[PDB]
């Protein structure tokens, strides 16, 4: 996340953290105890054994007894389509479930289809780097950003910070976008750059997956 | 080296190993003993710093006959031209004179402006790979016909036979590979040829510097 | 901190050197990453810039993992998908210019 602000301790305790040996390199959501959600491209090269689900984090660099770290016991997608960047989803089942408590809880998601008109006010979030090419986040950062559908197609939620080169960086691929108290966006690409100030960010439109999400986790 | 035998040890004692080093990367090439103080190779060989070893058969044993001597001076041509290869030709003065012995010494190169004609079998030597798949210890060889010009004129947009010379049948599958750059073309025991470029694919033909062209540049550099 | 194989084709010609990108394992890297690496080696070994690619009919990279799943990156796209992956399960890395 570039030029946002460090979100408050366990401000937003379904965000997740998908890690390989390396660190941090991808943002997932809890959407029940034993799944998450994050995007396809995320773990599409991955040796998805060596993944492990960090959930109730904060300071990635510190050692954190609110964490509950997992292992991922299978793979859901529905139709991804890496050339188009097309249902950019995808449904990680743990090896375990959570146990749910003020660091560790499942998000809402909207009703299928529902679909965002420009300006509505969102907040992006991840461990991604802070700058076009500088450091990845410890503490987990948050931005205020805004629904826009110019620059934008139909198949992607895209949000905008107007006059600031700022939005989501490296690392920040599959992270949560919050409206309304419900995931709308999966983090998925940049134009021009991260924080080019001109392109929107694009998210997976998560409403348009709801049902299929209903099938995997119920 | 694709589709030749593993050359019999110090068969070929002007045979030069390089590893070159840059911030950006790492190199290995061949090249050959053209006298005690000097190794000629490709330009696209160059790099900051050059580490060379002549008399090796298996570069990955610290063999008692190598003698390993870094690059003083790493001459590319002055109008070498990396986007068409062309001017493809690089001296490395050494830090020492080589101790010349049955191991380590230097191979002769042709006459002034002297040619080579099509259907003339020739050597190409190296350390390279022997396939996609699979590399080499040992120094390796395989003979090569010479070709007409037009088969590398018809494929190579900024083939020159002036200055380079069109090697190897398409028709089989011999050929200097990744790792080969810089050894030499041998033809009657004269380096007549460096390995210089080709299709990636590694199908024939491909393309070596014409020494003999260079002449005066190699001389006037060694002087 | 770690090499990695790589080879240049321009217009399915190419060298045959036996090369290696250093590329940084102290973190995880991104794709925007190898761009500006892939970049500068075409412009450092075979004369090919930043200008030249936009007038290339092709320009792209195939990043193999150790794996066996590859990634295409196209150098004439600035769309990026915002994620990292280790330097250390990269197997060889295809450049290729038309
Ligand atoms: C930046 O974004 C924050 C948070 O955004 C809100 O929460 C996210 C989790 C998503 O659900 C977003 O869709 C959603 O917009 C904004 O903070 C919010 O500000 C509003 C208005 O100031 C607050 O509403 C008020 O709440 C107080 C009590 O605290 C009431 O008395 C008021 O009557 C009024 O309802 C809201 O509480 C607050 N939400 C949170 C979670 O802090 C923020 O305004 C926004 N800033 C900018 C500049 O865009
Ligand atoms: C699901 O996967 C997670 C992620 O690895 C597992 O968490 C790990 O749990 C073990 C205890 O079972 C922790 O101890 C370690 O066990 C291994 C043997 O598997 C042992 O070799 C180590 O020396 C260590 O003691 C381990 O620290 C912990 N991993 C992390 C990252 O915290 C979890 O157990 C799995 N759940 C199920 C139900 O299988
Ligand atoms: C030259 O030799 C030194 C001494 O062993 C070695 O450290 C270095 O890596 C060599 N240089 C290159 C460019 O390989």
């Amino acid at each position: 996340i570039v030029g946002g602000r460090r979100a408050r301790p366990h401000a937003w305790p379904f965000m997740v953290s998908l890690q390989l040996r390396g660190g941090h390199f991808c943002g997932a959501t809890l959407i029940a105890p034993n799944f998450v959600m994050s995007a396809a491209h995320c773990v599409a090269n991955v040796n998805v054994r060596a993944v492990r689900v960090v959930l109730g984090a904060h300071n990635l660099s510190r050692r954190e007894p609110t964490r509950q770290v997992f292992a991922v016991q299978r793979i859901f997608e529905n139709g991804y389509d890496p050339v188009n960047l097309l249902n950019d989803i995808v449904i990680l089942q743990l090896n375990g479930s959570a146990t749910i408590n003020a660091n560790v809880q499942v998000a809402q998601l909207p009703a299928q289809g529902r679909r965002l008109g420009n300006g509505v006010q969102c907040l992006a979030m991840g461990w991604g780097l802070l700058g076009r090419n500088r450091g990845i986040a410890s503490v987990l950062q948050e931005l205020n950003v805004t629904v826009v559908t110019s620059l934008c197609r139909r198949s992607n939620v895209c949000t905008l910070v107007r006059g600031r080169q700022a939005g989501v960086c490296f690392g920040d691929s599959g992270s949560p976008l919050v409206c309304n108290g419900l995931i709308h966006g999966i983090a998925s690409f940049v134009r021009g750059g991260c924080a080019s100030g001109l392109y929107p960010d694009a998210f997976a439109p998560v409403a348009q997956f709801v049902n299929w999400i209903d099938s995997i986790i119920q | 080296i694709i589709g030749g035998r593993e050359s019999r040890p110090h068969s070929r004692p002007y045979m030069a190993y390089l590893q070159i080093q840059s911030p950006a990367g790492q190199s290995r090439c061949g090249g050959f003993l053209v006298r005690e103080d000097f190794v000629l190779t490709a330009a696209h060989c160059w790099g900051s710093n050059i580490n060379v070893t002549l008399g090796a058969h298996n570069i990955q044993r610290r063999e008692n006959t190598q003698q390993h001597i870094t690059a003083r001076r790493a001459i590319r041509h002055p109008q070498y031209n990396q986007r068409t290869i062309q001017n493809d030709i690089m001296l490395l003065q050494l830090s020492r004179r080589v101790r010349r012995n049955r191991n380590v010494n230097p191979v002769a190169l042709p006459r002034a402006q002297e040619g080579l004609r099509p259907g003339t079998l020739c050597t190409v030597a190296g350390w390279g790979r022997v396939s996609m798949r699979r590399g080499t210890d040992t120094l390796r060889e395989v003979q090569l016909r010479v070709q007409r010009d037009r088969q590398c004129l018809r494929i190579f947009g900024s083939y020159d036979p002036r200055r380079q010379i069109c090697v190897g049948d398409r028709r089989e599958r011999k050929a200097a590979f990744k790792g080969d750059s810089g050894g030499p073309l041998l033809c009657n025991n004269v380096a007549h040829g460096i390995v210089s470029y080709g299709k990636s694919s590694g199908v024939p033909p491909e393309v070596f510097t014409r020494v003999s062209s260079f002449l005066p540049w190699i001389r006037t550099t060694m002087r | 901190t770690r090499y990695v194989p790589y080879t240049i084709a321009v217009n399915g010609t190419s060298t045959p050197i036996l090369s290696k990108l250093k590329i940084s394992n102290k973190q995880l890297i991104s794709y925007k990453y190898l761009n500006d690496k892939v970049k500068s080696v075409l412009k450092s070994e075979r004369g090919i810039s930043d200008l030249d690619l936009k007038f290339a009919k092709q320009a792209k990279y195939t990043v193999y993992f150790k794996n066996g799943k590859k990634q295409v990156v196209n150098l004439k796209s600035d769309i990026f998908t915002p994620n990292l992956f280790s330097a250390k399960d990269i197997k060889k890395i295809d450049i290729d210019v038309k």
